[PDB]
């Protein structure tokens, strides 16, 4: 019984840098891959990208990649999403996810707006 | 990218009956969609892993199958609850692409 | 040089031919037989290339053709603004890359 | 500057141009199995040069000869060849014709040879 | 596409004078280039030829032992030094594209893009 | 209009089937033929490469199988030959401070052996585990006496795995692939070249592979056939397990000369109680880790399919039981505990999983006949910690109208081991010369 805490706060409108980070507990991070979705108001989801728990290596969805970092650290149980140059598109429900090939644990969204 | 859709935007349905919808990749996908059920105000709930193999604590209202481009979703009948929207996704590339779409009502 | 017969003309609407006349070494010998056309003020246009090809933006009425150690270009059509001086250029070979010929001052 | 085999998958066009990448890495009991790799290495090596060689192409990477390129080998032009493919997709598609083209290669150089040899002899 | 000449005006027989070509909208590098000028009443006249990489070039008899033709491809720039001026080199100078291709281009045997030209005065 | 050009280095590439060399950074992996490798390796991307690999067809696979048995047998040639052993023996039972489960394990045997002088003789005694001794009632024999000669492995050469780097001749090279979540069997997208292979380790074992390369993302289940039966499944862990072994007793080794400069080693006798050997593994790690096998078995066994692990159905020790060699000591441990559970889609301390194992010292490698080993019992008290990194497994065949699949432990056959290693890594040729038109023509005088 995993649980996923996003712990995001709200942002500066006009441009500022993103930064949300998960807290895990209730499992651990060397068996899984991490990462973070994305949903806009009325919109579907997006995958912004991953991370291995066990080695550090990312993916990251290829339209915001000059943008966006994530990282990790097993020692609080935690990772983050930090995303740059941040402009009215990105509100969205931001939700932290855990991945073994399908994503089997989901957090509480946070919506963040900008 | 490997994108992917839903065929319906919605259904009209009724609780005491069986509804079916699809997804539809551009992309061979070998068996490797997933599917999850979203309410609003929530995060996606997964009920397959595999299209036709369910996670743990989905009822066995649910059932899926397809393989290559070509998959579906099948709810046997519907309580009150399952009206919901549906999500598809690949996770055979990157871009780990969701179609959108089938809100029941 | 080549040899191109100045003040070439025709009316409007009609067809006209300029032709060009080389030797053996440099008509005879080579499908590489171009065509330019220059306004007073304008540096050249290509108009037609190797012997019969025609680049883009240019218009079908303009088109060559060529016989032994002579080549011509032909307008059909001919509009009011084809008062263009034409020129007729060869590739001779690799001693001599290009010659050129005179010019035909086209009226309408 | 890529290293060995780096050119792999480039274009055709592009490729031609790290010939000395790859060809400065050619030639470059248990002690039997060793020698026998190292005498294998040195064969291949030596019958490509005698082929070059045998064409008259002995002391270069890129040689030009006068043997006409017939349609039947291949109905592509040059944009295409050179710009929009890879030497391996090219080795693929004209892999049938290997010998013909090397017959054919081998034959005129042999009618080059003599009539260099009767020049020479013009006095 | 566009080619855009500047350069030197009038100088005095004997003198020197140096011309350059900027251009832009297509690859610089992938085109041979050449120069072509116009007497004030005349036609035209080929003067020079250069290759894309830069290193071959060629040159009309008239102009051989005073002419020179170079590029550099990092700044999209063609060049024409020449020296020795005499009366008989008054004309308009254009930069053309085209006029040669390599060996595993298409044939381009004739100019296609023109520059607007540059006048150069001896007297 | 076109011309037939010639060039030579041209990046083109065939399979190919070559002689690979060894190199390396006593022991039985002995590094004396080995040429000795380079500071550090290159490896070169290439890009927009997509080439095809297949781990079942691999030639890489067949000669390190050659090359360990040969590098084996070798280590052995200067070894004592212990025929003068092929007597009868006077045995009775172990009785001394015995636990409940060394019951008929250990046996105490008396026999007259040579000795330097062959004129003399002299008596020896010493202890023997069961599985090596053979009744002829107290008259036993060697279990190797009918079928071949044993030789003692060597005191001084260690059986500790080297790794080994395989390397390419001049004109080949080998291509690596590098994309995650690769089963063999198929394109790979992404692709480098190297000129020699990791340093791999040649690590004996059956059923659980020890100390091997990890996944990245997610188990990979590999197979050459996966619904054919009578294939072995390979897994690899994208986590290590950690497994902890040992020989608990604390043994006095003795020697004697048998020979004109030759002797034998055997355990004279033990120090404390008598306890049976064991491994351990933790129960969470574990059955977080069949989870995650269950998952990725579910891709090819669908529609919410009952999995169940069991025993190995029979067969010789090697292949029922968990084969390792730990601290120069041959272990035989039943995991019978490990592969014992059904799971189903519907599902949810330093506990642990005690393993017990038996030890051999009459070793018969490789699956031949006519050649064995007696290894020498280590004095003092063994204790070795090993990684689980992949399973062999098979499947139970049955009929197409059931709702069940059973996976029980495989193994016995090292190449299989070896996949586990060198599924990413393809040998060709380097075929550098080629044709190509352009309008380039050969001046003719
Ligand atoms: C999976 O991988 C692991 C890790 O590599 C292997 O476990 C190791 O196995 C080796 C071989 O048995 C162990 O090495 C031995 O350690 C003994 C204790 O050493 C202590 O003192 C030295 C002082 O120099 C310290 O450096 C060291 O850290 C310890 O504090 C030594 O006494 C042994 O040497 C004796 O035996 C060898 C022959 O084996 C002779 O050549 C020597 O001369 C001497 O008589 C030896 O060095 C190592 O400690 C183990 N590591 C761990 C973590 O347990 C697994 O075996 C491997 N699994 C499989 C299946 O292969
Ligand atoms: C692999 O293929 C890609 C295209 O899919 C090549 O990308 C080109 O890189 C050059 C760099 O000078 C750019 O100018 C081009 O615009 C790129 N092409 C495209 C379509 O974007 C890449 O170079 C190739 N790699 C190798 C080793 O050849
Ligand atoms: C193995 O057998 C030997 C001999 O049978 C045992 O050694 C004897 O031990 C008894 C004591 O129980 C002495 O009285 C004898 O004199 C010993 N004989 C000799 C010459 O060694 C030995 O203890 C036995 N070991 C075990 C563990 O069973
Ligand atoms: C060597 O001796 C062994 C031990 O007696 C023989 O192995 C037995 O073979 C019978 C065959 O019916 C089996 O039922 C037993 O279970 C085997 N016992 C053991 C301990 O393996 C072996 O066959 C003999 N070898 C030769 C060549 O005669
Ligand atoms: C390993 O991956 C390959 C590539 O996806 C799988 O190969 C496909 O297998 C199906 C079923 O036989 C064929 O219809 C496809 O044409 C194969 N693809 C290609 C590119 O050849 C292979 O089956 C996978 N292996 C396992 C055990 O899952
Ligand atoms: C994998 O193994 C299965 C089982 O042997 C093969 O399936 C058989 O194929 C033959 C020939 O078409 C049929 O006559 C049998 O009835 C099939 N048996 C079953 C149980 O389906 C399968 O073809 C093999 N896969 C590949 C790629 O060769
Ligand atoms: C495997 O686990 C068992 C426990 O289940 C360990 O045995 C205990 O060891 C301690 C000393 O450290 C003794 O005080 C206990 O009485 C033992 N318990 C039992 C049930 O025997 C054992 O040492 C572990 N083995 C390895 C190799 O780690
Ligand atoms: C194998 O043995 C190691 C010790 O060599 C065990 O690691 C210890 O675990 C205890 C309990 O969590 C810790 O207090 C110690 O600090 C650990 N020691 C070291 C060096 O890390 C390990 O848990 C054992 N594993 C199994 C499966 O028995
Ligand atoms: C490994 O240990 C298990 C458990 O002690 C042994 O399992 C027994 O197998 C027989 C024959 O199938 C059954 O009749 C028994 O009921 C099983 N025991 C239990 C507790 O269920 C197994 O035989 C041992 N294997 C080896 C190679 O030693
Ligand atoms: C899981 O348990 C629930 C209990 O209410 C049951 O309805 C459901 O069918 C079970 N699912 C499966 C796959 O057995
Ligand atoms: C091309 O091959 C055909 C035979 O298929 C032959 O008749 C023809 O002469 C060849 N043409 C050239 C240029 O080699
Ligand atoms: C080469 O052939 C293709 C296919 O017919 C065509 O699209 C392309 O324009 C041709 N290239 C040239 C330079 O004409
Ligand atoms: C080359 O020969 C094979 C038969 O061995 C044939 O299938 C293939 O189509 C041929 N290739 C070409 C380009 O004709
Ligand atoms: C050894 O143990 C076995 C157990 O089956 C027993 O039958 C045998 O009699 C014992 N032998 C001695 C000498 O104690
Ligand atoms: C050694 O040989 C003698 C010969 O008389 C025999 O009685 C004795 O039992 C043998 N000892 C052993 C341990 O076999
Ligand atoms: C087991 O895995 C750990 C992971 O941190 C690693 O440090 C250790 O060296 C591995 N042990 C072996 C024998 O490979
Ligand atoms: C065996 O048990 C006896 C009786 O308890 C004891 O005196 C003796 O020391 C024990 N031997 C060993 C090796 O522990
Ligand atoms: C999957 O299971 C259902 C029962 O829930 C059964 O009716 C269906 O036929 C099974 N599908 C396959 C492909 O075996
Ligand atoms: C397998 O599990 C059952 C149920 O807990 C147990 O009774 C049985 O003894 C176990 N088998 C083994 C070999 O441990
Ligand atoms: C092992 O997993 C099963 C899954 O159904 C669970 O019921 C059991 O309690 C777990 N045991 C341990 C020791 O974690
Ligand atoms: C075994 O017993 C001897 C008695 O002399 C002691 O020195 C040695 O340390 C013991 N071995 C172990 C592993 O405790």
């Amino acid at each position: 019984q995993v649980q996923l805490q996003e712990s995001g706060p709200g942002l500066v409108k006009p441009s500022e840098t993103l930064s949300l980070t998960c807290a895990v507990s209730g499992g651990s991070f060397s068996g899984y891959s991490w990462g973070w979705i994305r949903q806009p108001p009325g919109k579907g989801l997006e995958w912004i990208g991953s991370i291995i728990g066990r080695t550090g290596s990312t993916a990251y969805n290829p339209s915001l990649t000059s943008r966006v970092t994530i990282s990790r650290d097993t020692s609080n149980n935690q990772f983050s999403l930090k995303l740059t140059s941040l402009t009215a598109a990105d509100t969205a429900v931001y939700y932290c996810a855990r991945q073994q090939s399908n994503f089997d644990f989901w957090g509480q969204g946070v919506l963040v707006t900008v | 990218d490997i994108q992917m859709t839903q065929s319906p935007s919605s259904l009209s349905a009724s609780v005491g009956d069986t509804v079916t919808t699809t997804c539809r990749a551009s992309q061979d996908i070998s068996n490797d969609l997933a599917w999850y059920q979203q309410k609003p105000g929530k995060a996606p709930k997964p009920l397959l892993y595999y299209a036709s193999n369910l996670e743990s604590g989905v009822p066995s209202m649910f059932s899926g199958s397809g393989s290559g481009t070509d998959f579906t979703l099948t709810i046997s009948s519907l309580q009150p609850e399952d009206f919901a929207s549906y999500f598809c996704q690949q996770y055979n590339s990157y871009p780990r692409t969701f179609g959108q779409g089938t809100k029941v009502e | 040089a080549l040899t191109q017969p100045p003040s070439v003309s025709g009316s409007p609407g009609q067809s006209v031919t300029i032709s060009c006349t080389g030797t053996s070494s440099d008509i005879g010998s080579y499908n590489y037989v171009s065509w330019y056309q220059q306004h007073p003020g304008k540096a050249p246009k290509l108009m037609i290339y190797d012997v019969t090809q025609r680049p883009s933006g240019v218009s079908d009425r303009f088109s060559g053709s060529k016989s032994g150690n002579t080549a011509s270009l032909t307008i059909s059509g001919l509009q009011a603004d084809d008062e263009a001086d034409y020129y007729c250029s060869a590739y001779a070979g690799r001693q001599t890359f290009y010659i050129f010929g005179g010019g035909t001052r086209l009226t309408v | 500057s890529l290293g060995f085999l780096g050119a792999a998958g480039s274009t055709m066009g592009a490729a031609s141009m790290t010939l000395t990448v790859q060809a400065r890495n050619l030639l470059s009991h248990w002690g039997i199995k060793q020698l026998q790799a190292r005498v294998l290495a040195v064969e291949h090596y030596l019958r490509d040069q005698q082929l070059l060689g045998i064409w008259g192409c002995s002391g270069k990477l890129i040689c030009c000869t006068n043997v006409p390129w017939n349609s039947s080998w291949s109905n592509r032009n040059l944009s295409e060849i050179w710009d929009n493919m890879t030497w391996l997709q090219w080795d693929k598609e004209i892999s049938n014709y290997t010998q013909i083209i090397y017959g054919l290669l081998e034959e005129s150089q042999n009618q080059q040879e003599k009539n260099e040899q009767d020049l020479l002899a013009l006095d | 596409v566009q080619l855009v000449e500047t350069g030197g005006g009038l100088v005095q027989p004997g003198g020197s004078l140096k011309l350059s070509c900027r251009a832009s909208g297509y690859t610089f590098s992938s085109f041979a280039m050449s120069w072509v000028r116009q007497a004030p009443g005349k036609g035209l006249e080929w003067v020079s030829l250069i290759n894309d990489r830069g290193g071959l070039t060629f040159y009309v008899d008239s102009v051989k032992g005073r002419f020179t033709i170079s590029r550099d491809n990092s700044k999209n720039t063609l060049s024409l030094q020449m020296h020795s001026l005499r009366d008989g080199d008054t004309a308009v100078y254009y930069c053309a594209t085209g006029g040669m291709s390599s060996a595993l281009q298409s044939s381009k045997y004739y100019f296609d893009f023109w520059g607007q030209g540059a006048l150069v005065t001896v007297s | 209009n076109l011309w037939v050009t010639v060039y030579y280095g041209v990046p083109v590439w065939k399979d190919a089937e070559t002689t690979l060399f060894c190199a390396s950074d006593h022991n039985v992996w002995a590094t004396h033929a080995c040429v000795p490798t380079d500071p550090n390796p290159q490896e070169i991307h290439l890009e927009n490469v997509t080439e095809e690999f297949n781990m079942w067809k691999n030639n890489m696979v067949e000669q390190m199988h050659e090359d360990i048995i040969s590098l084996w047998d070798q280590s052995l040639k200067p070894c004592v030959k212990l025929t003068p052993l092929c007597v009868t023996l006077q045995c009775t039972n172990v009785t001394n401070n015995i636990t409940d489960d060394m019951r008929g394990e250990l046996k105490n045997c008396s026999f007259n052996m040579t000795t330097e002088l062959r004129d003399k003789k002299q008596k020896v005694y010493s202890l023997f585990y069961r599985l090596d001794v053979v009744q002829i009632n107290k008259e036993y024999r060697l279990i190797n006496c009918n079928t071949s000669a044993i030789t003692q492995a060597c005191p001084k050469v260690s059986f500790e795995p080297i790794p080994i780097h395989y390397c390419a001749p001049a004109g080949f090279a080998i291509l690596k692939c590098k994309d995650k979540k690769f089963n063999g069997t198929g394109p790979c997208p992404s692709v480098s070249t190297v000129q020699c292979t990791h340093g791999i380790k040649p690590v004996v074992s059956t059923q659980l592979l020890l100390n091997g390369s990890l996944a990245e993302e997610e188990v990979i289940i590999r197979s050459e056939n996966i619904t054919n039966n009578a294939k072995n499944i390979l897994v690899q862990l994208n986590t290590p397990v950690q497994i902890n072994c040992t020989r608990p007793n604390n043994n006095t080794v003795k020697s004697i000369r048998i020979g004109p400069g030759q002797a034998f080693y055997y355990t004279g006798d033990i120090i404390g109680d008598i306890r049976q050997a064991h491994c351990n593994v933790s129960k969470a790690t574990w059955n977080e880790t069949l989870g995650k096998v269950v998952k990725q078995l579910r891709k090819h066994f669908g529609n919410n399919t009952i999995i169940r692990f069991a025993q190995s159905s029979g067969g010789d020790l090697e292949v029922t039981t968990h084969s390792f060699n730990c601290g120069g000591e041959f272990f035989y441990c039943n995991t019978s505990g490990l592969f014992n559970s059904t799971w189903i889609s519907n599902t949810s301390s330093n506990d642990s999983i005690t393993l017990p194992c038996r030890i051999k010292q009459i070793i018969n490698m490789w699956q031949r006949i006519g050649q064995a080993m007696y290894a020498p019992p280590i004095q003092g008290v063994i204790r070795c910690v090993s990684n689980i990194t992949g399973l062999i497994l098979t499947r139970d065949g049955g009929s197409t109208n059931s709702t069940t699949e059973t996976f029980r432990p495989g193994g016995g056959d090292m190449r299989d081991n070896w996949r586990s290693e060198l599924y990413k890594y393809k040998v060709v040729k380097i075929e550098p010369l080629g044709v190509a038109p352009t309008r380039c023509k050969r001046r003719v005088v």
